[PDB]
């Protein structure tokens, strides 16, 4: 849903990302210098 | 100086907790051993 | 170094060799003393190197350092490491002090 | 200062024995008095290996076409070194050189 | 659920279980302490034993000499030192008969392996006791200071290159009335370092020459310093030990008792031979039981004299020269003196004060201020003390000197195989420490009472059962040597692993090395295929570790990391990449005796292989199975101070620290800017201040006048 | 301090049926128990005891609408089956800093089966190997533990 | 055997025993060489499989010796 923000906060474990409830989005990152912005969907 | 030998002591609770915890399974591992050339014969398969 | 800088000798003045246009945290702009103090403390091996040297203080316990802090002869000009203890710093008057 | 440093070279050459020193031993028997100054040998050949790989020029080098068809630098990365070196008698080559 | 290890042992033999207890089979660093309380007890307890032999007083070193051979027999089941001479000389002639043949043909082949021998020989061993110092140093380094010492005076034995020359001037040595010797002496330093002052202290040695009476160099000759072995024997004595030691071997070679020098499956193979033989032949219906026998005190009984009594018996039909250089070694351990080390240590807590008693000055000081046992350690040792802080051991063996005169001794206490011509034979094996003995009868009670009767025929040679340490069980299972058998399975309880790091040569000579470690401890100390490849897996994780050769394809990062990663991108057949390279490993058990680079020549990308195996390349320049390439470099070994005279005489002189001084500044002004390569130090500091002065004129720095005037000065100097 | 000074606190002297929950935290009990609580007690959801010095449980209303309770920093050792009888409906059960022996006293927690959640931290029991899995494989009904079933959520 | 030593390390053990022959230019039955080994491979990856005989047939059809079919080499 978006790119990189600091504000939001570090990148987000697995462990985290399990236990996430939808309609929240977070961080991840996926190769070192290229981070993205996701957000968990119900479908 | 005399030689301060060691004391005497009874059995100590804890080295059985210590045991008894380091031999169980965490969610977490740190062995990561490189690769080994195939195996062909049966005594390689046997040990692999 | 910084008595160096203070005593405005002219060979600390000719030693120079970068530019000084420094500021502070704050953004300003500093008088030339500042600004050379900076400089010589950032490169502290600016004025040591063209400062010149002068021979040890031949005698009982005064002996000399160089530009490297090591207690080592061939000292620079007018420097000298006496093997006594120097007081100073008498009369604490406090005396009356404006703040502008 | 160049003069200060001229005259007290001179001073020195009077004397003798500071002439011939000056005279006989070279810089890199400079290197020498230092190192059993301030070091020695070591012991434990698996960590010796460690700790020689990861400084700069460990590996001896050869003298001649080939050692000087590799480069100086690579992509940023040093391979070798121009000065002779005392105990082998020539260059020094980074463990990389190998790999290039 | 308390987890409880031992109930394994419910599930497992305990022979299988309890396999590979101890990773190491050297020595841990947590050990009691051997220092002068160590070795003083051990002769305490050496002196002991014996002290109801004749005591004597040495009329060459003037020292306390105890002799228990032939004295009473015990009487009670302490451990005794007294072997009667008669019981050993039978038990020899036991085995002569039962070996015909067999003492002749060993000593001949030890006394032509002397002839053929060389000085260099002596070289292969471990720390040797160097005299002309007194110090432990290694065998090439005191051989080299006993060559010098006896050239100095009048003795070439090492000059026409045999060993027989060499002990004839050792000999001949211990006659001269002044041995005169070069010894290395330390002195205090003057010269500047920078820490804060450019002046340190430190010591620097020098060569003197020391000249020392004849008994002083007796008694240092025959000294056994110490550093599980206790003590080491200096060069006088090396090559005498080292020929008896050969015909024992010899001997033993030979004897099916003898447990050396087998290594590797022949012990398993040896062991179930044994146990199957002495099952075969056991008397129908009868009981055959097993010994798993140790020895306590085993060096601190056995007496140099009855091997000095062996020796003469096995070599009884030899020439008289060899059987008198056979002797020499006895003869020269029977009036070992050892050396405490270093000393004890007081202190006062009150003044927070603390010191070093070295062994001369050992009872300097009132017995009141040691503690209780070095007082009654103390009291005990003064008889057997010199006042030179040595002390007097006629008997003993401080450890391994004669392991396999021990072993050949303990043979001939096996071979004996009855007493009385009782309902019971025995047999066994035996290496140098510990036996194994099997005995046939008709029940167990005349079983136990050929056992007894054994511990009595041992005892009557010096050696000395241990009943703390010993069983006795139905023939089957057994232990020898850190080797349990149990009814043909065979399990190891001590067996040494692979260290961490590499061999310490290069990388493929490393390789190789660690391959071929891998390979023989699997062929001796028998490790599994599953142990093997884990180490190999081991080995290649810290091999990598330490050269920084990770895989091409891996991710990490550093600065041969980067042309690894390149290699391996522009490469064509990545299987035939050395592990050194970043490339796949393909070591296996099948394939652990073959050199990567063959291993991988097949597979390896031509242009890759000429750039690998360049006939010419910079380098390689000018045991273990390797292939000569680009990856057989050579580090920088070349360290230590040369040309020793000129520069101490150069740092003698005065100046030397002005010199330095000048230096100083103008070069450490600069991280590198030394015209280095053989250039005089006064030829760089003037192109330096040549420099310096027209980079100053260029910037502004000097007039022109200041300019000239270094110049005029710089013209005087001779290199402008 | 005592029970029935907190239970005036939190009830201010009204009807027992008017709170759903209740804090018996930092309170004395007469030879450890839980006194103060009648058992006219009708409606109740939570519940917290620490640092009460229960050793038992042996006195507690008959509930039927109770989903959490809260022990801890006790000495309580005993059989926890009564809860069954007295309050099959707990949810969340909490015995952080007890003091239990072996695995035995955790036994009877199986003929409840709406727990979900229980807690048990530096127990002795706490301290054996396969302490997790036994546990889990003795309470089939629990859905949560210490809060490392599977994932992390709150209560 | 010299060259029985040499690959000691993987033929003998303090308990197991590795049964290993040698080699060395053996060249001339290479057609025969391959095929055998092949087919043993074919029965090692039925026997284990149910119902061997389609899947030992399947494989035995599509296995060629670098220009063709087993079977035509049997």
């Amino acid at each position: 849903s978006g790119k990189y923000d600091p504000d939001l906060g570090d990148f987000k474990t697995i462990e985290e990302l399990e236990k996430l409830k939808p309609g929240e989005k977070a961080n991840i990152l996926l190769y070192q210098g290229k981070p993205v912005k996701v957000v968990k969907r119900k479908r | 100086e005399e030689p301060k030998i060691p004391n005497k002591c009874r059995v100590a609770a804890w080295v059985q907790t210590e045991m008894n915890l380091l031999s169980t399974l965490t969610s977490k591992r740190a062995l990561d051993l490189p690769e080994i050339g195939p195996d062909v014969a049966p005594v390689e398969h046997v040990g692999s | 170094i910084l008595c160096m800088v203070f005593s405005q000798d002219t060979r600390m003045f000719q030693g120079v060799r970068g530019e000084i246009n420094f500021l502070n945290r704050a953004g300003q702009l500093l008088s030339p003393m500042y600004q050379l103090q900076r400089y010589f403390l950032n490169r502290s091996n600016d004025l040591f190197d063209q400062w010149g040297y002068e021979e040890s203080p031949k005698a009982s316990e005064l002996h000399g350092i160089n530009e490297s802090m090591n207690a080592s002869d061939y000292t620079l000009k007018g420097v000298v490491v006496t093997r006594n203890v120097i007081d100073d710093f008498s009369s604490t008057e406090t005396e009356k002090v404006s703040i502008t | 200062m160049t003069l200060a440093k001229i005259e007290l070279l001179k001073q020195l050459l009077r004397d003798n024995e500071a002439k011939t020193v000056l005279k006989q031993t070279t810089v890199d028997q400079y290197n020498i008095i230092r190192k059993f100054n301030t070091s020695r040998i070591e012991k434990n050949p698996s960590l010796r290996m460690k700790w020689a790989m990861c400084s700069n020029f460990p590996l001896a080098l050869t003298k001649g076409d080939m050692a000087n068809r590799i480069p100086l630098e690579y992509k940023g990365i040093q391979l070798k070194t121009n000065a002779e070196d005392i105990g082998t008698k020539g260059q020094m080559c980074s463990i990389a050189a190998v790999t290039w | 659920m308390n987890i409880n290890p031992y109930f394994l042992f419910i599930d497992v033999p305990i022979q299988a279980a309890i396999s590979t207890t101890f990773p190491y089979t050297g020595v841990p660093p947590y050990s009691h302490g051997t220092g002068t309380g160590y070795t003083i007890d051990t002769v305490i307890r050496t002196h002991e034993y014996s002290n109801k032999g004749k005591q004597y007083i040495s009329d060459v070193t003037g020292c306390t000499m105890v002799d228990p051979t032939n004295g009473p027999l015990p009487e009670d089941n302490e451990p005794s030192a007294y072997a009667q001479l008669d019981c050993v000389l039978e038990a020899l002639d036991r085995m002569d008969e039962e070996h015909p043949g067999l003492f002749q043909a060993a000593s001949q082949n030890a006394m032509e392996t002397l002839m053929v021998t060389t000085v260099d020989k002596l070289t292969q061993g471990r720390q040797t006791f160097d005299w002309t110092v007194c110090r432990n140093q290694p065998a090439a380094t005191a051989l080299n200071t006993t060559i010098t010492s006896f050239r100095l005076n009048d003795l070439n034995g090492a000059d026409k290159g045999g060993l027989i020359p060499f002990c004839q001037d050792i000999i001949d040595s211990l006659d001269r009335p002044e041995m005169t010797f070069f010894s290395v002496k330390n002195i205090k330093k003057k010269l500047p370092a920078k820490n804060r002052k450019g002046f340190l202290i430190k010591r620097i040695p020098m060569k003197v020459k020391d000249k020392i009476t004849k008994v002083e160099y007796i008694k240092r000759a025959l000294s056994l310093n110490t550093m599980r072995a206790i003590a080491t024997a200096g060069i006088q004595i090396r090559g005498f030990v080292l020929v008896v030691e050969n015909l024992a071997k010899n001997i033993c070679e030979n004897l099916e008792q003898s447990g050396l020098p087998v290594g590797g499956n022949e012990k398993k193979a040896k062991l179930s031979n044994a146990v199957a033989k002495m099952l075969s032949n056991c008397p129908p219906g009868g009981i055959s039981m097993t010994v798993t026998g140790d020895n306590t005190k085993w060096n601190e009984c056995l007496n140099p004299r009855i091997f000095l009594a062996m020796t003469e018996r096995i070599t009884r039909d030899s020439p008289i020269w060899f059987r008198d250089f056979c002797s020499i070694a006895p003869v020269l351990f029977s009036n070992k003196i050892a050396r405490l080390g270093k000393g004890f240590m007081i202190t006062s807590k009150t003044k927070r004060l603390k010191a070093q008693i070295p062994c001369p000055d050992l009872f300097s000081i009132p017995l009141e201020r040691y503690n209780e046992e070095t007082r009654a350690k103390l009291k005990k040792l003064k008889p057997f003390f010199n006042e030179e802080g040595t002390a007097s051991l006629s008997p003993g063996m401080m450890m391994g000197m004669f392991n396999m005169l021990s072993t050949v001794l303990g043979v001939a206490a096996l071979g004996i195989k009855n007493i009385g011509n009782k309902e019971y034979l025995w047999d066994g094996l035996q290496s140098s420490d510990d036996f194994a003995l099997f005995v046939n009868a008709k029940d167990e009670e005349t079983c136990m009472e050929g056992i007894n009767d054994f511990y009595r025929t041992c005892k009557l040679l010096g050696i000395n059962m241990s009943k703390k340490k010993s069983y006795c069980n139905e023939t089957g299972m057994f232990e020898f040597t850190s080797m349990f058998y149990r009814d043909g399975f065979v399990s190891n309880f001590a067996m040494e692993l692979p260290s961490f790091g590499v061999a310490g040569v290069n990388e493929s000579a490393d390789m190789a090395i660690g391959m071929t470690i891998i390979k023989n401890n699997m062929i001796n100390n028998g490790m599994g295929p599953a142990t093997a490849q884990t180490a190999i897996q081991l080995f290649i994780a810290d091999y990598r570790y330490t050269y920084k050769c990770h895989r091409g394809d891996s991710k990490v990062e550093g600065k041969r990391m980067k042309i690894i990663k390149e290699l391996w991108e522009n490469t064509k057949g990545r299987d035939g990449l050395l592990v050194a390279d970043g490339g796949p490993n393909i070591y296996n058990l099948r394939n652990l005796h073959i050199p990567e680079i063959v291993l991988k020549y097949n597979l390896m990308d031509p242009e890759y292989k000429g750039r690998l195996l360049h006939p010419q390349n910079p380098f390689v320049g000018h045991d273990y199975d390797a292939v000569s390439g680009t990856h057989s470099w050579r580090t920088k070994r070349n360290r230590s101070i040369l040309n020793t005279d000129q520069r101490n005489m150069i740092l003698e002189e005065q100046c030397y620290a002005k010199c330095c001084n000048l230096f100083e500044a103008c070069f450490n002004s600069a991280s590198y800017r030394k015209p280095v390569g053989q250039h005089s130090m006064l030829e760089a500091m003037a192109h330096r201040l040549r420099m310096d002065a027209r980079l100053d004129y260029e910037s502004g720095r000097m007039s022109k006048d200041d300019f000239e005037k270094a110049m005029a000065h710089l013209g005087e100097i001779g290199y402008i | 301090m005592e029970m029935g000074r907190r239970i005036h606190l939190e009830l201010r002297n009204r009807t027992p049926s008017d709170v759903k929950e209740l804090v018996l935290d930092n309170s004395r009990s007469n030879e450890g128990k839980l006194e103060g609580l009648t058992d006219e007690f009708e409606e109740l959801e939570f519940l917290s005891t620490i640092n009460v010095g229960l050793t038992s449980i042996a006195n507690l209303p008959k509930l039927n609408k109770l989903k959490k309770l809260e022990l801890s920093d006790n000495r309580v050792s005993g059989g926890l089956e009564v809860l069954a009888e007295k309050c099959p409906n707990l949810t969340h059960l909490n015995l952080s800093g007890n003091k239990i022996k072996d695995l035995s006293t955790i036994e009877p927690l199986k003929k409840l089966e709406n727990l979900k959640s229980l807690d048990l931290f530096n127990c002795e029991v706490t301290n054996l190997n396969d302490y997790r899995e036994n546990v889990f494989k003795l309470l089939p009904q629990l859905t949560y533990l210490d809060g490392y079933d599977r994932d992390d959520k709150e209560a | 055997s010299a060259e029985f030593i040499e690959m000691l390390h993987c033929l003998q053990g303090e308990n197991w025993r590795q049964i290993y022959h040698p080699g060395g230019n053996k060249l001339t039955e290479s057609r025969s060489q391959s095929m055998i080994v092949a087919c043993r491979k074919i029965i090692r990856r039925s026997i284990v499989a149910s119902n061997p005989l389609e899947l030992a047939v399947e494989i035995a059809n599509k296995t060629v010796i670098d220009t063709e079919p087993l079977k035509s080499c049997l």
